[PDB]
């Protein structure tokens, strides 16, 4: 049904939410939960 | 897709180190199931015990001993009340987090079953996809204790099942290697999906809830569509023969997770088919991954007893 | 240190009384003995678990005797692919596979070859590499009256022994212990069983103890 | 201006060079055919390859200048000031190293057979690689003390000639006394403690796990490896004790007696000594390989199959 | 008469 506006689709939605995703776009290290702050 | 998707520009090296390791098993675990506030994550293993961590602290909140030690799969409620577990006793047994008692205790034993439970998934609390043994699966209703709708039609066992975002529909995936997509509401599949070769063992939706990825054990991940009905990708490379046992996508999708029997993970740009990045912490199977729904931390527990959490 | 006004500190003890509670049942579970059951056709199932609890899925038995506690898996009630579920029984000491005799002249295709196919693809596994074996073969008396009215080379061609008792067990024996296409790692464990012959759990405690020691040496650097 | 020099017979000079010329090839090859097995439970392992790695490298770096410059020079330092300090490191760092392991491997078999769990949570390859890692970093701490002890001094006839300069202790002797008396101390009666009570006891569940198996109705041609590794125990035990009691002996006699006691016979006495227990310690570091390898017999074909 | 041999 039309794969490549599907794969589109899934494109343009991923391409949308790359930008805000904490992972590709990566951290800043500050804003991250995972700082460890321990001893 | 891959002959669409190579105009966009790669996304580079992806390094990750442990940021937490949450040791305390003394078996292979088997599932892992983040929770809706992206804190608390439970973790079952072999040994007996299900253990619901606190990702931030690293701190055990809490440890179930389990009535029979074979356990294959755990979800955990986005209310946060509830937890499940089954595995060869044909039982998804239900757990009360928020009790009054401060204890955990078991709800109801769900049984009827003749065969092991594959994977548990809570839609609300109340309402509970498994995935069996006996090739079907099933949607349980935790108060009256009665098997709702049972989803009957595979001729290999299944293997996974994968709740869409918006709970409305799941995908389970089994030996047939035949993705099917069955309905909550009416109680009837809608679409199967063939393209591998040999049995499937893990699947997860796209976070949008209109696409899926498939791990198998043919070290290929395909992911399909289910409004066009087929194939739409297949996530694999040369020199690589095992078979993946968990994957997850990221929170946009643009990476994701699979998990190989060469003792490490890797990391596949979802638009290009590149193992974008290795993973290798673990020194035995990576039995199960999962990613945060708030997209920061990726957890990753293994058969050497060590959940591992990368960012 | 923050302690994030007393109640870090205390969610931190409850962290250590569940490691433990953890290390508890651990050294409770790391100390205790699984054993596996299997076989389709019934093979003294029964008759095993009766004599050995004595003194809809899987079933355990969490029996003890000589002082050491056995897990006995009776996985044979549920029926699906085993190549989905057996890994999950890597760190089994022991396997307890099981034949009836008699069988080996019944057909769905002879029912012994399927037993004979069975165990192939059990002993020739890739997880049960170092994972011995304790072959039982049951109903031996049955056995004998069907020996001693029905032939043996129905069953298997290529064979021309006597007529005997002591010869028909060797040959079915010696057919089972040469499926393994390893043998400097495991060893194959067989006894002679019916519903009779008291001395069952002696030789099973002695079979554990065998394999628990040579997996003891292994794990030592000595052998 | 050349004194010191210690006049012994020719012939037993030659002996005991072939000695060790003898524990010399079969120390390296023993430890080379021993790491490419082991490299190509995974603890163990490691602490066999860690303890054979460690006689490999006592073997090549001590055997050939403790030979070249007690032998044949027997006075002047070959190798300069550095020399010494990096001479009396590799070789105190590589004594602690065998001394630790073998600690290790006893207190890991105490472990498997009397503590499983116990042994089971002790026991992971991530942990092992750092304990490993860890052990050689202690012994290179512990080894530390023989850097800055040790050096050069002109015990000439004037203290000017630059050929009457030795390599020694150029402290005094009650720092000397201290300092090598609480390194025999711990690094000797510390492991001799824990190999000889643990492998006793092992030893003793052995022997009525043995009594127990003469279990002859499932017993196969396998009794014989359970009396082979009751003589392999005994084999790590006894050689350990043989072979490093008499060189912390020697090395006692040069901490207490304050050269009031000294003659010219106890001189001699010394330097034979001193030869004798360089060759006990080469006899352990290359007899490692011989009793790990002639009890496991199978593990010994995969030795002569790879050597073939 | 010392030996420094050590």
């Amino acid at each position: 049904m039309l794969v490549s506006k599907c794969c589109e689709e899934v494109r343009d939605y991923v391409e949308e939410r790359s930008g805000e995703d904490p992972l590709v776009k990566g951290i800043p290290e500050d804003k991250n939960p995972f700082k460890e702050l321990k001893g | 897709l891959s002959q669409i998707t190579n105009n966009i520009d790669p996304v580079g090296r992806i390094q990750m180190r442990t940021r937490r390791t949450l040791r305390g098993h003394l078996a292979k675990i088997y599932a892992m199931h983040w929770g809706t506030d992206s804190r608390l994550l439970v973790s079952a293993s072999q040994d007996g015990k299900l253990i619901i961590w606190d990702s931030y602290t690293t701190n055990k909140v809490h440890a179930i001993p389990l009535r029979s030690s074979w356990v294959m799969t755990c979800a955990y409620a986005p209310s946060g009340n509830y937890v499940a577990c089954g595995g060869l006793d044909n039982i998804c047994s239900i757990y009360n987090l928020k009790t009054r008692e401060g204890n955990v205790r078991v709800s109801r034993e769900l049984a009827g079953h003749t065969g092991y439970l594959s994977c548990c998934r809570f839609l609300d609390d109340n309402q509970i996809v498994t995935s069996s043994g006996d090739t079907t699966c099933a949607l349980w209703d935790i108060e009256t204790g009665q098997q709702t709708t049972t989803f009957t039609g595979h001729t290999g066992d299944v293997m996974s099942l994968s709740l869409a975002p918006d709970t409305r529909l799941f995908v389970s995936g089994a030996c047939d290697a035949s993705a099917k997509l069955w309905d909550v509401r009416e109680g009837m599949c809608r679409q199967t999906f063939t393209g591998h070769e040999s049995d499937i063992n893990a699947i997860c939706f796209f976070p949008n809830g209109n696409a899926f990825a498939t791990g198998s054990d043919d070290a290929t991940c395909r992911l399909f569509d289910l409004r066009a009905d087929q194939e739409l990708m297949t996530y694999s490379h040369d020199n690589i023969i095992c078979g993946i046992t968990s994957v997850s996508f990221s929170k946009s999708g643009r990476l994701l997770l699979a998990g190989y029997d060469d003792f490490n993970c890797n990391v596949w740009d979802a638009l290009k088919a590149d193992r974008a990045g290795v993973l290798a912490g673990h020194d035995n199977r990576v039995s199960c991954l999962g990613v945060t729904d708030d997209g920061m931390a990726v957890a990753t527990g293994s058969w050497d007893s060590f959940l591992k959490i990368w960012n | 240190g923050c302690t994030l006004s007393a109640e870090d500190k205390a969610a931190v003890e409850r962290s250590k009384m569940i490691d433990r509670n953890l290390r508890e049942d651990g050294e409770k579970a790391a100390r205790e003995v699984k054993l596996l059951l299997l076989g389709a056709g019934e093979s003294g199932k029964s008759t095993i678990v009766k004599q050995m609890k004595i003194i809809t899925g899987i079933v355990e038995t969490h029996f003890t005797f000589k002082d050491l506690h056995f897990k006995m898996f009776d996985v044979g009630g549920q029926r699906s692919e085993r190549k989905k579920w057996i890994h999950c029984f890597e760190g089994v000491t022991a396997i307890i596979f099981c034949v009836a005799l008699s069988d080996y002249d019944l057909v769905l295709m002879n029912r012994m070859h399927e037993s004979m196919k069975l165990f192939d693809s059990i002993c020739n596994n890739k997880w049960f590499t170092d994972t011995s074996i304790i072959l039982f073969l049951n109903k031996k008396d049955l056995f004998e009256e069907k020996i001693k009215k029905s032939p043996l080379t129905i069953c298997y061609p290529e064979y021309a022994g006597s007529n005997t008792y002591e010869e028909a067990a060797a040959y079915i024996q010696c057919q089972f212990e040469d499926l393994n296409k390893r043998k400097d790692t495991k060893e194959i464990y067989t006894h002679f069983t019916c519903a009779t012959d008291t001395k069952n759990v002696q030789f099973v405690f002695d079979a554990v103890t065998d394999v628990i020691i040579k997996n003891n040496l292994k794990d030592c650097g000595l052998f | 201006n050349s004194d010191l020099d210690v006049n012994t017979d020719i012939y037993s000079k030659v002996l005991v060079t072939a000695i060790y010329l003898a524990l010399f090839v079969v120390g390296t090859v023993g430890n080379s055919v021993t790491l490419f097995t082991l490299a190509r439970q995974s603890t163990v392992d490691y602490y066999l390859g860690s303890l054979a790695l460690s006689d490999l490298l006592i073997l090549l770096l001590a055997m050939p200048v403790e030979l070249y410059n007690f032998i044949w020079v027997h006075h002047p330092w070959a190798f300069g000031d550095a020399g010494c300090r990096g001479y009396y490191f590799l070789r105190d760092a590589c004594t602690y190293a065998t001394a630790l392991n073998v600690v290790s491997l006893s207190v890991e078999r105490y472990l498997a057979i009397c503590h499983p769990f116990k042994a089971k949570t002790l026991m992971s390859r991530s942990r092992t690689k750092k304990f490993i890692s860890a052990i050689w970093l202690a012994s290179a701490l512990l080894a530390i003390p023989m850097l800055f002890t040790m050096g050069l001094q002109n015990l000439s006839g004037d203290g000017t000639h630059p050929g009457g300069l030795v390599c020694t202790p150029i402290v005094d002797t009650a720092t000397l006394k201290v300092v090598i008396q609480v390194n025999t101390f711990m690094s000797f009666l510390f492991p001799m403690l824990v190999a000889s009570i643990l492998n006793t006891v092992i030893a003793n569940k052995l022997t009525v796990m043995v009594h127990q198996a003469a279990n002859m109705t499932i017993e196969p041609g396998r009794v014989q490896a359970l009396r082979r590794g009751v003589l392999v125990l005994r084999a790590v035990v006894i050689a350990f004790v043989v072979c490093w009691l008499p060189y912390h002996v020697r090395r006692l006699m040069f901490c207490y007696i304050s050269d009031e006691q000294w003659t010219t016979f106890l001189f001699d006495f010394y330097h034979y000594f001193y030869m004798l227990t360089n060759a006990l310690v080469y006899v352990s570091a290359a007899i490692n390989p011989i009793l790990y390898n002639l009890v496991s017999a199978n593990f010994r074909q995969v030795f002569l199959s790879t050597l073939a | 008469r010392r030996p420094y041999i050590l």
